[PDB]
């Protein structure tokens, strides 16, 4: 819905003049642009939702063993054929054992047996691809305008201030047109036929969950399968278990129940919600494009307001450098502006700090009226300054952290979503521009290579190979092939530590 | 993991001998099928590692088994 | 019981200077003891049977997840601790989740969770423990005197003629004289208590299924497991899975049925009997000493059968070089030795080939009594005769083969059984050589650090260091350490390619 | 196999996240303390093969990951 | 609230000019504030209080041990377990312990056994965080108007003349105009929520006594230790002694009361009073901006008292350079000024000392009016007059020392606030200059390697690595880590001499 | 573990200031009365281990600080 509250939230802070910025909503992730002269609004996707999905391939984790068979022949009388051959459901297999005149045998060697048994699935794993026609995003767009701590989460009072809306976005209506109260119009221009790659994963329901799972990791289940709305098993074998070869009934009892060993497989799956033959995915990316023309600033043409304002608790540091407080007006002014700031001292008054609720106003005309404001104050000591002359109030506010530390978690949480997204990553934050494309033209196909050299390793695998790699580079004689493997293996290091594991 | 040969003097049938072939060798197949890409690069940091025709190929043998089998 | 009809049977000469042989009596394995001027004998153990059998450890494969409930802590405080912690049989979880003004909270961060649920399992696998004075072993000697080919197998008849015992043989009675009348008597000095390593053994119950399986593989197995005679299961957390931080309720689900991962587990484990907490094993080996020095002779008081015999069928090899065949004696003439004999030519007419039915007879004194016969035939040509004068009978008979073959099976087989047993096989066949004791301690020494060198490992990595090794030897400069990694590469590749995957 | 780190950009926990590290090693630390003599054939194996301290390093440790993890 | 009569006091003279100056209040210290045409102000911080305390971890020193009972295992039969194994108010142990057949076992070895002992807490210490929005200092404000030696030190009577005034500095009004009688108004611009790291220390009460520990020393207690909200406890075999591994019952007894420990290990912790869960301590310091553009004088419109004063007492050196005195006016001039002056010598009666008691002035109108009066006069003989003519009298005072050892004082002083402050010791008496910024940042990028090197050493240790690397430096080579290390050498002296231990 | 100097910036004494100076004195002084044969082993071991005169004496006090504080 809002970035209040969120762990993973970006700042996007667009140039003067642009009408325009690319996103990448990802999934539990927000972000918020901060454009001059334009209110300030949060996007993100809630959810992936695909409806209708078709079953593509159902394993067998739970058989049963049934109608035991088994015929004999003499060790001369060639190899035992049962006639359970022409009937399917029935998993048959030839073995030798030894005869002679005890068992009824005229000669002694290793006789021919061929034991069948019918095979019967209990409860099975089903596959379901994702129909590209069928997908639609849930995205969500919230205006920072006058809310109080209460109303802030609440969508049904957002959009009865007409400040926030959730719509969907389809592969057929690929955009949206969010119309606000006052503060204009914002449009977004999503890619949502581009935004999952549903071609490469499957949506596998283990029981009583549900997986979104690799295409390839699934394919190559070592279990007994049957294709779609059929009930012709495949490698019906590995389930079944034929036991000591007898001459007159060789027993043969189905294995236990795989669910638990699926589980165990499906180790880094996504869980995903199903129910109604649709699935719901909240992780994920969906890029898109905000337009925001018809964005305009609401209550610029409000008079200051005159009266005094209150502290009513303290303000909170969100986590990602701004500071959220409720103030409390005590006039009855009516629609005015709030004179906050965020000034180093109370001498000079400058303003230090930028707001996230721009333009803040108290809208109701009540006498006590709460108002949420967001503000980014600077690095270490600031006053939060509320009115001016006598009925001014400060609150002092320090903010830990440095300018270096901010350019090194910038930097890093830049690398982490180039390592998450890919060539996606590009088009976050991009107005365009000729090194944005070639960024993510070199970055296309440099990670086409490194997928298809280092595709299906763990981080294990990673790491050690990119140590192997870095030492072969610091004890390289050509510098060439140096700077080649020290690139390839701090990449690969980094990939082994970013999983945090 | 899995038990393995057990140590009882038996000449019959153990749990699972139509595997036992089989058991160690589904999972790097499997890996290495779909991951072909891999089977250039352990050949290119065995060439480059070893200085003999034998270090070479041990480089390149313990290279392509230890990547689908992760440890 | 008997060795006919067995794919697994050795034979074992009598040395006309020894009074005892040292056999090892393997499980499914038959040994066929001929001696000059003496019945010949098969010793075969049945199974070796333990009782009263001690529960160790019993590991939980299907667990049932219920009654949660999840406390929350804002951050910048302590962690969060729920109060069904407190409770018996509740499995908690530490964990973070996004707090704020949006959560009821305080502050902005990553809260505390603490979410508990009550486990329960459902199906349990035991282990039990075998204890080394309850074992037994199931030896059965069979002396080679007058069958019939329905009889032969039949234990009930050979025990009433006398002519077979199944007997116990445990630890407080390891010595057994088996009373065969007018066959004199049998003694067998077996070491039970040394036989099984049942110390390095557990008895696992999956199920309704049970296996003998090492006991440090079962040590090692990750699942809820709970001490002999008790409900408190430790290790819970491995069936159970919390699914995603929630401020209010965490989901918590157990895993599915393990059953199906411990089958795939008990990979080459070896399925037993069990039943009435006692376990029946017919695999193994057992150390024994045959004495056969009361072993007399029957029949050689009796005359040679006057009257005419009949092939009652075609003779028929046995894949060890040995043939049988059963005779019919018309006549009446009593207790009457059979005079059969293998010939190289029918002008030649002296015996070549070794009876094994030693002194065959025709045990009742009525008509067409019919007798089955033994015998072991040179390679190549020869003829099977019976009788003498215008009664002769004879059927040509073509043995395939030669003496370097059957020394090239013999040494194979004896490689076979020194891998399969250890040092023990040193104990087979023997009579109380210097030679074979010098080679047992040779042995013991030699596989003690063979052992602990390269313990546990598979036929494929077994394989794969003996090829390095080989390679590494072939191209070694030195003589000795060039010997000693051809030795240690042949000895791996055999024991890789013995297990004939 | 198991199906190992998705692809989909999650910023949530995959299905079992809390075994992400212990997932690929406790077959191989286990195996290692059952059979420790091991160690010492891998270690004597790669000194006698590799003929640089870096080729004698990588020799033991491909021979001490490819041991326990058989494939 | 004033500086007379304290150990710790700092004078500070304004600049002609600037209108405010950067103090930091240090408890138990002082500051005076002297202008050029303004009356002279005393500030110091008195306290700093902070209610509504969260409990975040509660430490037990005094444990009971009750309801022992040992379950006893065979040897090779697995470690055992209790029946008393549940999470609840019990504690077990592993051991081992001889059986035999006398033991009534079945083999002889060190058989397992499993003790339990109910855990009980008797006195626990409680940990607690301090929340920054509920943080107060109590900053006071005195003006050197006209006092008595009665009257210096009462608050009360200070405030009815309107010449002192105590005021909370909380986060939320960091600013506080006092508003004077005649003297104008003093406004101070504190900065509250960076004034003491309360993000750093923990108010743990021990018993009666309340601490102010470190964050991480509290958190490395190897003690039991539960949560905020009645949790149970973790950690309790810290206070548990398991004392002779028995066959029937090992005897478990909890350890004596860990409370002397406690205060023994408490050594460099800061008592702090701790009452209706607020806590309230003298020490820290509070950096604040004083703003004394509307700091008027007192008693410019009267003129120069005509009879004759005469000293009390005899005047008394403060141990800051200063000197106090108490004049006694004989006439009923009503409010006049005082003509007091610090000379050199009786024929030149030209001022050389500078007045604390800016303008001194006989406030009341009675007959004997007793008026306390402080002079800075020059280092050496000097005469303090009183009056011209008839009227006048003298006092002879000699100053010791000189310019030079103030001098060294000065620097000693600065140099024990720089290691006492850090970077915050920087902004004291800063009027915002030029070097003062720069030096402040060079003293943060130093400090913070300084702390990340050598944190949590004591003074021996630090006094040993300083006088290690003072001796590396000089028998170093090169001129740059020659001179590094006599740098870190000689700051680690000082900060190891400056514990005065 | 003891608390040691905090960093409040105080100015009065902390809980336990008059053992300030022999609080990490205490365990060691009683360590080499007790047994001053340390002191001819720690003197030996630095001067046969440190080969200028600075070296000796810093391996000497080392030594004999390390005894008695075991840790
Ligand atoms: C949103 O606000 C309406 C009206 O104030 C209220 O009825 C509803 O419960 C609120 N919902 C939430 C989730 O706070
Ligand atoms: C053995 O022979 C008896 C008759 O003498 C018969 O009743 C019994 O069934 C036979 N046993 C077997 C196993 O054939
Ligand atoms: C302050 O003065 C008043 C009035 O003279 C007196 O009652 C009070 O006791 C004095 N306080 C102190 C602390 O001396």
């Amino acid at each position: 819905f809002n970035c209040l509250g969120m762990s993973n939230r970006d700042f996007l802070e667009g140039v003067s003049g642009a009408t325009w910025v690319d996103l990448v909503l990802e999934g539990d992730s927000c972000v918020t642009i901060m454009s001059k002269d334009k209110p300030t609004i949060d996007v993100r996707m809630m959810n992936m939702e695909a409806a209708n999905l078709a079953e593509v391939r159902s394993y067998c984790y739970l058989a049963t063993v049934s109608e035991l068979s088994t015929k004999a022949a003499c060790p001369t009388m060639g190899e035992a054929h049962n006639d359970k051959r022409a009937d399917p459901s029935f998993v048959c297999k030839q073995g030798v054992v030894d005869r002679g005149w005890g068992n009824g045998c005229g000669l002694f060697g290793k006789g021919s047996i061929d034991t069948c048994a019918k095979f019967a699935c209990s409860t099975k794993a089903t596959g379901r691809t994702i129909l590209k026609e069928n997908i639609k995003y849930e995205v969500a767009i919230f205006v920072h305008g006058p809310t109080t701590v209460e109303s802030h989460g609440n969508y049904s009072t957002q959009t009865g201030a007409a400040q926030a809306g959730r719509f969907s976005i389809t592969p057929a209506a690929p955009s949206y047109t969010l119309k606000l109260g006052e503060y204009g119009e914002v449009t977004v221009d999503c890619e949502p036929r581009s935004g999952i790659d549903t071609s490469a994963y499957y949506v596998m329901t283990v029981g009583t969950k549900t997986f979104l799972v690799h295409r390839e990791w699934f394919m190559d289940l070592n279990l007994p399968w049957s294709s779609a709305e059929s009930n012709v098993w495949r490698n019906r074998e590995t389930l079944m278990e034929f036991e000591e070869p007898h001459a007159t009934k060789q027993s043969v009892i189905a294995l236990g129940s795989q669910e638990g060993a699926l589980h165990q497989a499906l180790a880094g799956a996504i869980p995903v919600e199903f129910s109604s033959n649709t699935v719901k995915l909240t992780s994920g990316h969906l890029k898109c494009r905000v337009k925001m023309e018809k964005l305009q600033l609401k209550g610029t043409t409000y008079g200051v307001c005159s009266k005094a304002f209150r502290f009513l608790g303290t303000p909170a540091d969100t986590g990602h450098g701004t500071v959220v407080l409720e103030l409390q007006y005590t006039g009855t002014d009516g629609p005015c502006k709030i004179p906050i700031s965020s000034v180093a001292s109370l001498n000079d008054l400058t303003p230090v700090g930028r707001l996230v609720t721009v333009n803040p106003f108290v809208s109701v005309s009540t006498a006590n009226a709460k108002v949420l404001i967001e503000l980014e104050p600077p690095f270490g000591d600031s006053y939060i300054v509320v009115g001016r002359g006598e009925q001014q109030i400060n609150h002092h506010w320090h903010k830990s952290g440095s300018s270096i530390g901010k350019a090194f978690t910038a930097t890093l949480k830049g690398a982490q979503r180039l390592a998450a997204l890919g060539d996606t990553a590009w088009d976050f934050g991009s107005v365009g521009g000729v090194f944005t494309s070639v960024g993510k033209a070199v970055h296309q196909v440099f990670g086409g290579a490194f997928r298809s050299l280092f595709g299906g390793m763990s981080w294990i695998t990673q790491g050690l190979l990119g140590a192997l790699l870095l030492w072969m580079g610091i004890n390289a004689r050509d510098r060439s092939i140096a700077f080649t493997f020290l690139a390839v293996g701090g990449v690969l290091l980094f990939l082994s530590v970013n999983v945090h594991a | 993991q899995t038990h393995g040969e057990s140590t009882l003097s038996n000449k019959k049938g153990a749990w699972m001998d139509s595997t036992k072939a089989t058991r160690y060798l589904v999972k790097t197949e499997s890996w290495i099928l779909r991951n072909p890409g891999y089977a250039l690069v352990a050949a290119v940091i065995g060439w480059m590692l070893g200085s003999n025709t034998m270090q070479r190929v041990v480089f390149t043998v313990l290279l392509l088994l230890v990547a689908p089998a992760y440890s």
